[PDB]
């Protein structure tokens, strides 16, 4: 219901950052998790989204690879583990929740979200 | 008035025979609303022991219920299943009739 | 046999006044229970051991989460409805939501909400929308409710992909219990009943619930009254097919039709 991302900073090229997500409400293992960011001009788009234990979850093409989501049920935290940063990467990270039901994939989109952060600041140099 | 009575109807799993285990059966049906009260009794008197199924409805959106509970019946017991509802003016009792 | 195994997800909710309030519910696989949904408790009772279908215990437990909201929010809505348009209570609400699977891998959904006993709106495609009938004062209802767009995305997620995927997975899950048949013992009686007599004809222990029992005079049928087909504790049902008749009419024989016969009939004379 709640969420609260730390983590932000200023990172150097090929550098490495973990964000870190902290949600204040009941069964958060239900809840599909999700990184999101908006650069400056562009859109609000998907780094990667988690929901299941058994289930793989979803990266956008330019983090593959590069950034790995991850969920800690007990300690009711999702994280981000950014490695080979460039400054691309230069973004808002918002942290985002939804309960999504078993006959569903996990959601790509922004809009499919219901409970966002007020966002980290992370900024790549060189 | 869009309350509905409910239509109460008792029977056995089994015909009958006097001194062998079967089960009472009182299927209650069509009401509107599902408040109701639903009781099996055996010689006029209450049965504790009953059972019921989770109240239910049908399409046309009247619910229904079914009470059940295992017993003997004896030649000289009489077994009814008795009904109250806002469309009711008195608890209605339907008599088990050992040939339904 | 598809279409005789729809998903029938069944809300009761009762409003007795502004203080008293339940919300209980039920599952329906074609004419099994398959789940139980008591006030009194925070989960969904699955009452078959293929109940969950082939959905992950963290599955299941997404959808427990996603009903027990649904059920606290409910009651809230109907509370704050009644308040701003004075509908009086006792208020009775019922929900009859799912879907059908068909062969090919398509499939049929529906929601369909009743306000005393009659239908007053329904989901269709990607929202509210009320029946033909209905009152105005729902037309503001539906108004209210079609804003909500994160409510609007949860029951198309559910009706159009949890639904078609868990009644699969009953089926396939629940396969041997869906094909059982019970064969039916079958008896004629004295109904008792101005210068008439009651024929009865018991057909009872019968599985599944389809059944064809009718009154004849052989190759000759009559204005046959087969009551309502009632249940049995253990699955299995009963029914009394009654002809009312002129006295003597003493030549009439009663055909019992049933699946568990394997196309022949029980006939009885009299
Ligand atoms: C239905 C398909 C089922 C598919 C398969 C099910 C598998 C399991 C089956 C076994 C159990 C079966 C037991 C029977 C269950 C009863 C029927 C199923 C009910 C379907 C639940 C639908 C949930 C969608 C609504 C919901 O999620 N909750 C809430 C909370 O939403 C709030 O919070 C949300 C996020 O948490 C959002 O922020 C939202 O904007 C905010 O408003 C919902 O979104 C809103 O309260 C709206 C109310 C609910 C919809 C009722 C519509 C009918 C009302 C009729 C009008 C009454 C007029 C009376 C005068
Ligand atoms: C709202 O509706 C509910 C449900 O009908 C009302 O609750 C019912 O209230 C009566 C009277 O308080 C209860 O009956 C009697 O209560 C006394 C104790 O006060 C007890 O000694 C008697 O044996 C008898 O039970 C009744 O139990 C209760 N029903 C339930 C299920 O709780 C409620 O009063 C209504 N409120 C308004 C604002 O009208
Ligand atoms: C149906 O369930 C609701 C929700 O659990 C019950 O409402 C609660 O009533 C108690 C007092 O009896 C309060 O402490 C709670 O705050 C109420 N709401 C909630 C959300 O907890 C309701 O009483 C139940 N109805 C019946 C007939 O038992
Ligand atoms: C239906 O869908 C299931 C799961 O996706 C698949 O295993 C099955 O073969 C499909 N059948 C047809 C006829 O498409
Ligand atoms: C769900 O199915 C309905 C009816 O076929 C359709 O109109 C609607 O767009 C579907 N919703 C989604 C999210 O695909
Ligand atoms: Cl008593
Ligand atoms: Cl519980
Ligand atoms: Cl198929
Ligand atoms: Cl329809
Ligand atoms: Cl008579």
């Amino acid at each position: 219901v709640q969420l609260v991302e730390s983590g932000g900073g200023l990172v150097q090229a090929g550098g490495s950052l973990r964000l870190s997500c902290a949600a204040s409400g009941s069964s958060f293992s239900s809840y599909t998790m999700g990184w999101f960011r908006q650069a400056p001009g562009k859109e609000r788009e998907i780094v990667a989204g988690i929901r299941w234990s058994d289930e793989s979850p979803i990266y956008a093409d330019s983090v593959k690879g590069r950034f790995t989501i991850s969920r800690d049920n007990a300690k009711n935290t999702l994280y981000l583990q950014m490695n080979s940063l460039k400054p691309e990467d230069t973004a808002v990270y918002y942290c985002a929740a939804r309960l999504v039901p078993p006959g569903i994939p996990i959601p790509r989109t922004s809009e499919s979200m219901r409970y966002w952060g007020k966002g980290t600041l992370v900024t790549v140099s060189s | 008035m869009i309350q509905r009575t409910p239509k109460i109807q008792v029977y056995s799993r089994h015909p009958a025979e006097n001194g062998k285990s079967n089960f009472l059966n009182c299927y209650v049906s069509g009401f509107h609303p599902s408040d109701i009260e639903v009781d099996l009794l055996k010689n006029g008197e209450r049965i504790e022991k009953v059972e019921h199924s989770d109240l239910s409805f049908s399409k046309d959106w009247s619910f229904y219920l079914l009470y059940y509970t295992e017993f003997t019946p004896t030649e000289k017991d009489e077994y009814a299943c008795r009904v109250n509802h806002v469309t009711l003016s008195q608890p209605k009792i339907v008599k088990w009739d050992r040939d339904m | 046999m598809q279409r005789l195994f729809p998903l029938r997800c069944l809300q009761i909710s009762s409003f007795a006044n502004s203080s008293w309030t339940r919300t209980d519910g039920l599952a329906w696989l074609g004419e099994l229970q398959t789940h139980s949904w008591s006030n009194d408790s925070d989960t969904v009772r699955s009452l078959k051991p293929w109940s969950q279908g082939t959905f992950s215990d963290q599955q299941w437990e997404t959808l427990q989460h996603i009903f027990r909201v649904y059920r606290s929010s409910f009651t809230r809505d109907v509370k704050e409805f009644a308040k701003m348009l004075r509908l009086s209570y006792p208020l009775e609400l019922q929900v009859s939501a799912g879907c059908e699977v068909h062969p090919g891998n398509a499939s049929n959904n529906f929601f369909h909400v009743a306000f005393q006993g009659k239908d007053i709106l329904s989901f269709q495609g990607t929202s509210w929308e009320p029946t033909q009938e209905a009152p105005l004062w729902v037309n503001l209802a539906i108004q209210v409710l079609n804003q909500d767009k994160w409510t609007r995305e949860t029951v198309q997620w559910l009706l159009n992909g949890t639904c078609p995927q868990f009644v699969s997975g009953l089926l396939e899950s629940g396969k041997s219990e869906l094909k059982k048949q019970v064969k039916p013992k079958a008896w004629l009686s004295r109904g008792p009943s101005p210068g008439r007599l009651l024929l009865v004809c018991h057909v009872s222990g019968f599985y599944p619930k389809p059944v064809w029992v009718k009154w004849m005079r052989e190759q000759e049928q009559q204005g046959t009254q087969p009551g309502d087909i009632l249940p049995n504790a253990d699955e299995t049902w009963y029914l009394r097919a009654t002809l009312d008749v002129v006295a003597g009419a003493a030549g009439l024989s009663c055909r019992v039709k049933h699946s568990s016969l394997e196309g022949q009939d029980i006939v009885l004379y009299w």
